[PDB]
RNA sequence: CAUUGUGUUAUGGUUCUAUCGCAAACCAUUGAGAU
RNA sequence: UGUAACGGUACAAGCUGUAAACAAAGG
RNA sequence: UAGAUUUAUAUAAACGGCAAAAAAAAAAAAAAA
RNA sequence: UGGGAGCGAAGAUAAUCUAAUAUGUAGCUCCGUUCAUGGAAAUCAAAAGAGCUUUCACUGAUUGUAUUUAUGAAACGUGAAAAAAAAAAAA
RNA sequence: AACAGGUGCCAGGCCAACAAGAAUCCGAUCCGUGUAUUCCGUAC
RNA sequence: CAAAACCGGUGGUUUGUUAGUAUUUAUGUCAUCAACAUGUCAAUGAAAUAUCAAUAACGAUGAAACUUAUGAUUAACAUAACAA
RNA sequence: UUGAUAUAAUUAUCGUACAAGCACUCAGCUAGUUAUUGAGAGACACUCACGAGCCCAAA
RNA sequence: AGGCGCGCAA
RNA sequence: GGAUGAUUGUAUAUUAGCGGCUAAAUGUCAAUCAAACAUGCGAAUUUUAGGUUUUCCAUGAAAUCUAUUUGGAAGAAGAGGCUUGAUAG
RNA sequence: UGCGUACAUUCCUUAAUAUCUGGAACGAUAGAUUAUGAUUAGGUAGUGGAACAAAAAAAAAAAAAAAA
């Protein structure tokens, strides 16, 4: 007795093994897309609390409940997971430690080089 | 049979696949022509007025290779048109020169032009791979156009007299700046930032 | 030089990621956790704790027109993409690649900003500031009724043996049409 | 492995028993005996200068 | 969609500072940014007050300045000489490293002392290249009468 | 391991002498034989 | 199911007979490298020739014994030995296109029908039979069937057999191309041969003016010449 | 720094692979045959 | 079709069917 | 294709109701294949 | 036979569990794969049009279903492949 | 360099019924299809 | 703006020098069932159509032998010889 | 020989533990595989090409 | 065919 | 201990696992029966726990907070910030 | 009124990769290596940089001094 080997059928089924897998798309959350809208600002969400008990707000609490905010940058790695088809490229401020581009270059007679 | 329990048997398997990767066409041509400089510059270049032979002989072909490139050449890439540059007499005689390969000019590559150490390109094929590659960033759409008839630029029309007076004039007004929290308060009034990710 | 390889479990000494954080300190299992994407804990989801916003998701299926700005048309008509001795159409932006429809090109402009050639451009749509800017030097912004078919039409008739007679408007689009001329 | 395989059983030339031929021990056994010397080739120094100190003391007694 | 993030501001989109081109017929030497490695000028560099912005226009930067090619400051408090060369077919290899010191020499006799050494060094390299080149000849002539038997 | 040690300097020993054969050669004949090929692959056509 | 279309895409590749021809054009190179090969198990009986062994020839009456056309009689008239296959006559009318030439619309012929499924027919009963090939003293070979005994009546000739394979004439005016316009296609000999004249001037005139009524000179060719 | 140890060498112990095979596809030729 | 049981053959993982390795020279 | 060529492999299916025994008087007698 | 027909589970995901997923999967019985499946509109669409059936890519992981997990070769449509309708009233 | 097989191992020209070298020199101990140089055949 | 076949017979290529090989029983079980035993058809050698002569010694053949030729091959492990 | 000197190794652990688990020794087998699919999101994520343009599926 | 991006300044 | 009896013995058969048999012990069904065994591209999984194989260098933790039943899972906190060289020789 | 005792980037040889050590310097046909330059270089988890891993494939194993 001797195993012989199913060639015929295991290299069909890792054809299409790898034809499935290069050809797999992205995916993304239909309830997690439902509750934020991406803007050029930024995520925007509504705010818990718009569809709550509100007889004892004030109406600047009001105002800011039925308004929007953005969504936290803590919260942010979820939609890389969660929402692939919708990217925010994240944008903070330029961050340059260059002595010359600083306002004290103005009492130096030249730059630093 | 399993991992560590069986000669044969795999955890992380070697499978089939396909190999080739993806490269921009633009970069392929880019290449092409480096290919085609680094010829000139190493001197792997020789032209010739056409490849119809006399003779079907392998001998006379041979000597007449050697002729031109020396008895040290590694190998050579012949390229032709196909139907008047070259004839079947020279189809026949190179079948058996191990040493040389012929090619059309469709099948021009740069790793063809690498693996021949010499390339011998009739008149008739040298013009045809130099207008293909002058003509194919048109033919992929990497070049302007111009929305004539003709393809080609239109004349470009002069400006009507005064046509930024106003915004001259508003930011003439605007340059004294001295009403600054003024301005600020209107421009919030007029203006709103738009929700959308497209467009204005 | 290229990146090395950093394969894993090959000795104590090597620049790979760990394995021991790994074998100790974190669940066994393929998912290292709930088989989840939205999993933060026995709290609720984010999502879950905010409420639904039907705007938000409309406004994606809603269908849009491809915009187009009065500054790219400038520099487009500088450099000749464009003739503005006849009508500029939209099949004339999309054969220069001013931009490319797929529903129809809508103009807008940016802080009013004038503009300083009299044309006469067709189009789908057109923003306020857009119309008065041409306007204001004489130009002309013209809408021309259009199906689905009918702008396939306009853009490519070279892909028809036999073009279609233009098909008439909906109450939404004679509303729409007669707010254009107003 | 903390040594080179070839460097383990040179060291251990000289050992006793299966140290000198089995790696399993002769890795053990060459990790100590370099330990050692490491330790107390940064010890000796002292242990030298002290031979010194009484040497001295007794001549100058 | 890749939506680039943008900030706003005062009904405006906010943008990093970027400065337009002034012609100048000959732009003056930089100060050394060897400078740049001292404590003290590290501090006034970082500290964007009003005693930093005076101190700066206090400090005579241009007495660190070198019209020299291979002379400059160090953090040290001390010239630097510099002069490197490589030559592979005589197998000899140069770099100077050498400092004149403040404390030893004084400010600007260092300065000078180290002017006239990078000077020499560089009269010095150009004698041997010409001394090479002439060995050279003489090798070839050398080999040439030898293949001659 | 020891084994493919092993092999790697036997290699190192013989690949790099010609002339051999193949019992000189042993299990390596076939590598040995397309290594000169690979060498000798310089002289065609000069 | 979400693997029915890779399934369908990688049994198709069974029936590919790669790799196919590809060509060249310019900054383009073959995806046949990356196209996978059929995988078949090479270990199998070896190929025969069953018509050698029934003693199965053209011309013999045979019956089919499966199919649509059980029981229908045919002459046999072409026999494929690496395929096993028979054509009979009037039987496995599958073949059908458009008309080649004159007549109807449309044309049907015959396809070939496995040999297995087929059996020679004896003279007497007309039943499936077997037949052995005896030999005589004199070495004169006859053909015996089992069921009666008879002699085999020799087969049917070639000259009566006969008929056009009409499916061969679709193909090669397929392989032609679509029917010419009228107009191209009609004949102008003159004009043609004006053209060809023409033709044999600019090939082989080495650039020479072209014959005129004030100098028509006949201008001599050069010959290649020898280096010296 | 042993005759109960070590160094060096030798002899054993030891994995075993010698193509008894190669279209159902395609290319090129050649008979009969059709046009 | 394929396989096997017995038998013959070097008492066999080969060949082979009581005609069990060979008829090719018949009124 | 000169002849010869044992035995087993449960076969009227080159054939037609199903259903034990490759096909069984009607009925009892029952079914997703 | 991850093709087609009938019947038809649980281990696994849901961090228990239910639906749903797994999956109309496995086993069992039956077809036997381009000479096949299917099929020449009482179709689809918009007030313009397409033109049996079939295959590929895009539209798009979109609109959907599931509403803790996931599933989804959707429809119309676009670019290609292949192209066919119907010898036939008797003789 | 896949100008396949065999010949004591790597042979286009030793055999292989249709081309072309018993080519030369150098090889620890036998042989060489090996190194170096060179000639010839090839619509193979 | 350049360039413009069908049915037999015979070989070759690719699959495939880059991949793999699968046909006979020794052994377990009531049975379903399970399961790569024993190197190779092969002394050694290219050649045995090179093993001749022989109580022994010197001889014979062979490139290598009565033998690192009349089966080869690590480590662990087994035994010896030599050395201060 | 004699002097000095030294509590195998590994893993978990607050804990450098043969009263904790594995291992006589040795040979071979034996475990971070892969985006024709994803990416640089204040705990680190490079590099070429073209550039207001860039890519080019099936065939 | 299709995909992404397409200044908010002037 | 029984040994004229609810005795002992025997060929071939029947009841089959989501089950059978059971003078009832979860006794027994080919010696692991509170639910047999074999096979199954049904190619079972795991908040515990075993291993995870070259070297050199740079940098370098925590055993804290929120919420959930969780020494698990989610987020935060936790680094690389800056500096540290000088003559009235 | 003393002395013993642990610590050397005193000497010699190496290393520094999440943008700040002189170096935005000196060289440049592909960096030879800093001689009184600085910081320095214990390290589990985690993260990062570099050097190997003797093989295979590729149509680049003779224009190379002296000797032969």
């Amino acid at each position: 007795y001797k195993p012989v080997i199913d060639w015929v059928k295991n290299r069909i089924n890792a054809r299409m093994r790898q034809y499935r897998k290069r050809s797999l798309k992205k995916k993304n959350h239909s309830k997690v897309i439902q509750r934020f809208k991406l803007t050029r600002f930024g995520w925007q969400r509504l705010r818990s609390g718009r569809n709550g008990e509100k007889e004892n707000l004030t109406h600047k609490q009001l105002k800011r409940t039925m308004g929007y905010t953005f969504v936290s940058r803590d919260d942010l790695w979820k939609f890389r997971f969660q929402l692939p088809s919708h990217i925010l490229r994240l944008r903070d401020a330029p961050i340059n430690r260059n002595p010359n581009i600083r306002k004290i270059r103005r009492s130096l007679p030249s730059y630093f080089g | 049979k399993a991992p560590g329990k069986y000669v044969g048997v795999k955890a992380h398997p070697l499978r089939p696949h396909d190999q080739r990767i993806k490269i921009n066409k633009r970069l392929l041509w880019q290449g092409l022509k480096i290919m085609l400089s680094a010829k000139f510059a190493q001197g792997q270049i020789t032209v010739v007025d056409h490849f119809n032979l006399q003779s079907h002989k392998t001998k006379h072909c041979v000597r007449h290779l050697r002729r031109l490139l020396g008895r040290k050449c590694p190998s050579a890439l012949l390229v032709h048109e196909g139907t008047t540059d070259v004839n079947d007499n020279f189809r026949y005689a190179t079948a058996h020169i191990l040493a040389v390969r012929r090619e059309n000019v469709e099948g021009i590559n740069v790793y063809n032009l690498l693996k021949y150490r010499q390339l011998v390109i009739t008149e008739k094929a040298l013009l045809k791979l130099i207008y293909n590659i002058q003509t194919y960033p048109e033919k992929r759409g990497w070049l302007p156009k111009y929305a004539t008839p003709d393809g080609k630029p239109a004349p470009a029309p002069e400006k009507v007299e005064g046509w930024d007076r106003e915004w001259r004039q508003m930011k003439e007004r605007e340059r004294n700046a001295k009403f600054s929290k003024a301005l600020l308060r209107e421009r919030i009034l007029k203006w709103k930032w738009s929700d959308e990710t497209k467009g204005a | 030089k290229r990146k090395s390889k950093r394969r894993r479990g090959r000795g104590d000494k090597s620049n790979a990621k760990g394995i021991r954080w790994k074998h100790v300190h974190q669940q066994a299992g393929r998912y290292k956790g709930p088989r989840s994407r939205t999993f933060e804990g026995g709290k609720l989801p984010l999502y879950r704790r905010i409420p639904k916003w039907p705007d938000a998701w409309l406004a994606r299926q809603r269908k849009v027109l491809e915009p187009l700005n009065l500054a790219k048309l400038r520099t487009f008509i500088e450099s000749g993409r464009l003739d503005t001795r006849f009508t500029i159409t939209q099949r004339h932006l999309n054969d220069s690649r001013c931009v490319k429809v797929k529903n129809g090109v809508s103009l807008f402009n940016v802080n009013d900003y004038p503009f300083p050639y009299k044309i006469s451009i067709e189009v789908a749509g057109a923003d306020q500031s857009s119309i008065d800017a041409i306007r204001r030097v004489g130009g002309e912004v013209i809408i021309v009724y259009r199906n689905r078919l009918n702008l396939r039409a306009h853009i490519k008739p070279y892909k028809f043996e036999v073009l279609p007679k233009t098909a008439r408007p909906n109450l939404e689009m004679v509303h729409y049409l007669e707010k254009m001329r107003a | 492995m903390q040594i080179p395989r070839d460097v383990i059983f040179e060291v251990v030339r000289g050992f006793r028993g299966r140290s000198r031929n089995c790696i399993k021990i002769a890795r053990v056994r060459a990790m100590k005996a370099l330990l050692y010397s490491s330790i107390m080739r940064r010890q000796r120094q002292r242990r030298y200068r002290v031979f010194w100190i009484g040497r001295i003391n007794a001549a100058g007694r | 969609q890749r939506v680039v993030q943008k900030r706003r501001h005062q009904m405006r989109i906010l943008h990093p500072a970027q400065t337009a081109y002034v012609p100048v017929e000959q732009r003056p030497p930089p100060i050394p940014h060897s400078l740049t490695a001292s404590s003290t000028v590290k501090r006034l560099l970082n500290n964007n007050t009003v005693a930093a912005k005076e101190a700066a226009k206090r400090i005579n930067w241009g007495a660190y300045i070198s019209h020299q090619r291979g002379v400059r400051w160090h953090p040290q408090g001390a010239w630097r000489v510099q002069f490197s060369r490589r030559n592979h077919e005589r197998n000899f290899f140069v770099r100077c490293e050498c400092y004149f010191r403040v404390g030893t020499y004084g400010f600007q006799m260092a300065k000078d002392l180290a002017i006239r050494y990078r000077q020499r060094l560089e009269k010095e390299w150009e004698e041997l290249q010409e001394q090479w080149t002439k060995l050279d000849i003489l090798e070839a002539e050398q080999r040439a009468k030898y293949k001659e038997k | 391991h020891t084994e493919s040690t092993r092999r790697k300097q036997q290699y190192a020993s013989i690949i790099g002498k010609q002339g051999l054969s193949k019992k000189r050669c042993g299990i390596h004949w076939p590598r040995y034989r397309r290594r000169h090929k690979a060498r000798r692959a310089t002289k065609h056509k000069a | 199911s979400r693997y029915v279309k890779v399934y369908r895409k990688v049994m198709n590749l069974q029936r590919r007979k790669t790799p196919l021809p590809w060509t060249p054009t310019f900054l383009e190179f073959s995806k046949e490298p990356s196209v996978p090969f059929p995988v078949r198990e090479k270990l199998q009986p070896a190929p025969i020739d069953l018509s050698y062994y029934l003693n199965m020839e053209v011309g013999d009456l045979v019956e089919v014994l499966h199919g649509p056309d059980c029981g229908r009689q045919g002459v046999v008239l072409s026999i494929s030995k690496k395929r096993n296959t028979v054509v009979v006559d009037g039987c496995n009318m599958k073949k059908s296109f458009w008309n080649p030439g004159v007549g109807a619309s449309l044309v049907t012929q015959e396809m070939p029908i496995h040999i297995t499924n087929v059996a020679l027919l004896d003279p007497v009963v007309k039943r499936p039979t077997r037949v052995k090939r005896r030999f005589m003293m004199n070495g004169e070979c006859v053909r015996i069937s089992k069921l009666s005994g008879s002699a085999m009546p020799e087969p049917v000739s070639t000259s009566a057999l006969r008929q056009p394979n009409l499916y061969q004439e679709y193909l090669r005016q397929k392989a032609l191309g679509p029917p010419l316009k009228a107009s191209y296609a009609r004949p102008d000999p003159l004009h043609l041969k004006i053209l060809q004249r023409l033709a044999r001037h600019i090939s082989w005139g080495q650039g020479s003016p072209l014959p005129t009524a004030e100098n028509p000179r006949v201008n001599s060719p050069e010959p290649m010449a020898l280096r010296r």
